[PDB]
């Protein structure tokens, strides 16, 4: 923006039965990764690159009032279809959308936030990559992206 | 069976990993799913193909693509991948020799088949994504020879050219010297032929 | 011994946070308290109140993928192995601070959203 | 298709749970057991089944199908007291 | 005693232990072949080889050792002991960590194959059949339908009748569950045909055509 | 040369830039919590614009194992004195405006990276 324009580049995270776009660092919080340092473990590998820890830096500022993994839970709720009124059924339905939802392919279990949050901080990697430009853009033609 | 034979050869689980070693790097996938990482590529990937190529993953499409810059591995079991027969070429030498040949001749009288031949492992299925991975020569005759060397290290052969050809497009008889729209056409007119 | 029926477990710690390097002086369990029921959460403590709390949720692959036995030295004269009967991973957590759960659902940084703010006018509110 | 997706689909289907709305009222549960495929058969006006042959089947405007069976398993559970398992059959 | 929360788990000396990755069948070898103590022959042997302790960890119980080691990661892996009694302590940490390698070659493509063997051949497919004919069947009358009847054998729904002042003894004491009870609940406490009932409950009481839970038939206090 | 973050020691919120009015010292306070510490270097914020020879780096040396990249007996590895070193462009979004072929060498555990 006109004002500050240096977190320019935002990271978000569409998610299924969820309406508005959901910021991604407020989803690995909601996982159960409250902790920063957490969080961009996940997303980034090797610490001592420069550029992709100052390019998740928006995408940190741009969440500190989602601080706490019920609180994440309350604002992905907070885009249901329905939300209802009471506090723990929001709870509930961002709780069942993470867990069935998004990404059922790693897993639907209850025990299976670690392996959720490895896999979308993978995609965050793959996204930061093509960011910053180290791997090439996928291509929809090639035959092998089919099935 | 993958899953559990990757267990078995020091993949180590994704929630058991230190989670700073994961620039040890080779994010090996099963299906599009993370199931861990591993040390050793070169030597993982060696034992991959020399189980598919007797059995234990099935020597049908099972692909195994390592990705080397990128340091990935990518294990395909599942429906819709277009896979294709390719020989086998180790040490600028083919896997075929003249007693496959003489064993397939003799087809009728033996038990010999198609089967027998992937048993040996000297034909593999290559998908696409596998097939960017794979350094492959059209014709043994050629480009496994010596000369000013284009590539000493090639992966697999062509059985013959003429197969990226349809069935109605193997009908035209030296589709290679005419235009490419009038093979379309005649693919189009052979299907209206009567007989 | 093998009739002993006493399950081990196993707590591990990201090495991002410090061990219990030993200033951990007595207090190292709470399995129940997330409630909100046979298998939940652990919430652990630090030698009373004061200390840094944290919560270890189990493993999804253990057992099935491949069975991890505990060989232990044994300083006696035999040794012993004993198969882990579950896996969960601790990370700190209790906030060991304030949290902001209302926040008036802020404006997400369209505004100023002058940093290092929001958390120095709270902790003025509040006393 | 026929040989492990359609098991597949049928054994990976939840138990049809069932109980009495109208002191405990009965509950009544039922699970799907194998799928037992049989040959394409016809039944004709007189119901008596007859292989279909395809070029019979390409003459009368016929459909090549198959009927499917599957073993269903019932369980009485009633009153705090011993069950009814009562498997039907192929189905 | 209470143990509400044990949280002390004992010892903060935490004399150190190793972990291990073992075989998904040798182990259950070495399990279920006895009850010895899950020692078998256990003891730390004494040679020099490549400047290694091997161990007299049991081999030939297969009815270093063939393991390899990995380092320390995370915590190191603290260990507790979740016993049956109700919390007893902790237990020493992990020193490092080891794999369960096969011993040696192709051999474990055999071990595959005996895990298919037991392992029982688990996939449940489809099968043929030359065909069905005792599929719906001839009866008399379905059994259901047979049993109903044989239960109306007991008594009628047109019923008889004769206590006219029993009816208010339990609406005055069951009114504090439902203030206005529907038809269907008084029928079953009482025993008496719906005709005859409603004729009663028009006299006695109204029907709460609006009522908060429900529509049902409320009470003249008198 | 910033350190891309200096995580909390306390709260693990990353660490971010702070001014010590009293003192007039750079400091790198935390904001969930209230920890604070020194700073040792003095960059908040380092984009170049255009980029560095990076693709000597970004260049892992497990790449002399593709049997699709190309192998040149010419040009022998500085490193050790060993031929087949395989060469390959930039592979990057960023072209450089540049075909620089960068070279590695083939030999086991050398991975010796250069371009000429
Ligand atoms: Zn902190
Ligand atoms: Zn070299």
């Amino acid at each position: 923006g006109a004002k500050k324009s240096a977190i320019g580049q935002r990271i978000v995270a569409t998610l299924p039965y969820i309406k508005q776009e959901v910021p991604i660092i407020i989803v690995f919080r909601a996982l159960g990764f409250v902790s920063d340092r957490d969080i961009l473990e996940h997303i980034i590998y090797d610490f001592e690159d420069p550029e992709m820890m100052e390019m998740v830096k928006p995408s940190l500022d741009e969440a500190f009032v989602i601080q706490e993994q019920n609180v994440a839970l309350n604002f992905i709720g907070s885009r249901g279809a329905k939300p209802g009124v009471t506090k723990e059924k929001r709870i509930k339905y961002a709780k069942e959308v993470l867990q069935k939802e998004m990404l059922p392919h790693v897993g639907v279990s209850d025990f299976c936030e670690t392996k959720k949050a490895y896999f979308l901080g993978y995609m965050v990697h793959r996204l930061l990559l093509a960011a910053l430009g180290r791997r090439e853009l996928d291509d929809r033609d090639h035959y092998g992206n089919k099935r | 069976p993958i899953l559990e034979f990757l267990e078995e050869w020091s993949m180590e689980n994704l929630e058991e990993i230190s989670p700073a070693a994961i620039a040890d790097a080779t994010k090996i996938f099963v299906n599009g799913c993370w199931v861990g990482i591993h040390k050793d590529p070169e030597q993982l990937m060696n034992t991959l193909r020399k189980l598919r190529r007797q059995m234990d993953i099935i020597v049908s499409e099972v692909s195994m693509i390592r990705d080397i810059r990128e340091r990935e591995i990518r294990i395909y079991t599942d429906a819709g991948r277009i896979c294709r027969p390719l020989l086998i070429v180790e040490k600028q030498k083919l896997l075929l020799k003249k007693r496959h040949i003489d064993q397939l001749k003799e087809r009728e009288y033996n038990n010999y088949s198609w089967q027998d031949l992937v048993a040996s492992g000297v034909v593999e299925y290559i998908d696409t994504l596998e097939e960017e991975t794979v350094m492959l020569a059209m014709t043994p005759d050629d480009l496994q020879e010596k000369e000013v060397a284009y590539c000493s290290t090639y992966t697999h052969c062509e059985i013959h050219p003429s197969m990226i050809l349809g069935v109605c497009a193997s009908i035209i008889p030296f589709p290679d010297h005419n235009q490419s729209p009038r093979n379309t056409y005649q693919s189009a007119m052979g299907k209206q032929a009567m007989g | 011994p093998k009739n002993t029926t006493k399950k081990y477990n196993i707590m591990a710690f990201n090495a991002a946070d410090k061990v219990n390097f030993a200033t951990w002086n007595q207090a190292r369990l709470e399995r129940d308290l997330s409630n909100k029921p046979e298998d939940q959460p652990w919430l652990l403590r630090v030698n009373g109140k004061s200390g840094r709390k944290f919560k270890g949720i189990k493993k999804g692959g253990v057992t099935e993928n491949t069975s991890y036995y505990i060989f232990t030295q044994c300083p006696d004269g035999a040794f012993e192995a004993f198969p882990v009967h579950n896996w969960y991973n601790f990370t700190p957590l209790a906030r060991h601070r304030t949290l902001t759960a209302e926040e008036a659902e802020e404006e997400w940084e369209r505004r100023n959203k002058v940093l290092n703010h929001f958390s120095i006018m709270q902790q003025r509110r509040l006393k | 298709f026929i040989q492990m997706s359609v098991q597949r689909i049928v054994e990976d289907a939840p138990p049809i749970d069932l109980q009495a709305e109208a002191e405990e009222p009965p509950r009544y549960l039922l699970k799907f057991e194998q799928i037992y495929l049989s040959k394409p058969t016809h039944w004709e006006r007189d119901g008596a089944p007859s292989p279909m042959m395809p070029n019979e089947a390409r003459l009368r405007n016929l459909t090549y199908s198959a009927p499917l069976y599957v073993d269903i398993t019932k369980t009485v559970i009633k009153e705090g007291e011993e069950q009814l398992q009562t498997q039907h059959q192929k189905t | 005693a209470e143990r509400g929360e044990l949280d002390l788990t004992g010892a903060k000396q935490n004399t150190g232990v190793w972990l291990v990755k073992v075989p998904k069948y040798l182990s259950q070898q070495w399990a279920k072949a006895s009850g010895r103590g899950e020692v078998g022959k256990l003891r730390i042997a004494k040679t020099q080889g490549r400047t290694e302790v091997s161990f007299t960890l049991n081999e030939d119980l297969a009815n270093e050792h063939p393991f390899v080691l990995q380092s320390v990661g995370g915590q190191t892996l603290t260990v507790f002991t979740e016993s049956s009694s109700d919390k007893l302590s902790l237990e020493g940490i992990v020193v490092q960590r080891a794999e369960c390698r096969p011993a040696a070659s192709e051999n474990y493509m055999r071990l595959k194959r005996l895990q298919i063997e037991e392992s029982s051949k688990p996939v449940r497919l489809s099968q043929q059949l030359d065909k069905v004919v005792t599929t719906n069947y001839k009866p008399v009358a379905n059994h259901q339908y047979n049993i109903e009847y044989e239960r109306k054998k007991k008594e009628d729904g047109k019923r008889a009748r004769a206590d006219k002042q029993h009816v208010l003894d339990m609406l005055f004491s069951a009114f504090e569950k439902h203030q206005y009870y529907n038809l269907k609940d008084l029928v079953d406490i009482t025993k008496q045909p719906v005709v005859y009932l409603k004729e009663i409950l028009k006299e006695i009481g109204v029907q709460n055509v609006k009522g908060i839970h429900k529509n049902t038939w409320e009470l003249k206090p008198e | 040369g910033f350190v891309g973050i200096r995580f909390c020691q306390e709260c693990n919120n990353m660490l971010y830039p702070k001014e010590d009015k009293e003192n007039r010292i750079l400091l790198y306070a935390c904001r969930n919590c209230d920890y604070q510490q020194e700073a040792d270097n003095s960059c908040i914020y380092v984009n170049k614009i255009t980029h560095e020879v990076d693709e000597l780096t970004q260049i892992i040396a497990d790449v002399s194992q593709d049997p699709t990249l190309p192998r040149t007996e010419d040009h022998p590895c500085q490193k050790c004195g060993h031929k087949e070193a395989v060469f390959f462009q930039s592979h990057s979004a960023r072209a450089e405006d540049a075909m620089r072929l960068y070279y590695v060498c083939t030999a086991p555990h050398c991975g010796h990276r250069w371009t000429e």
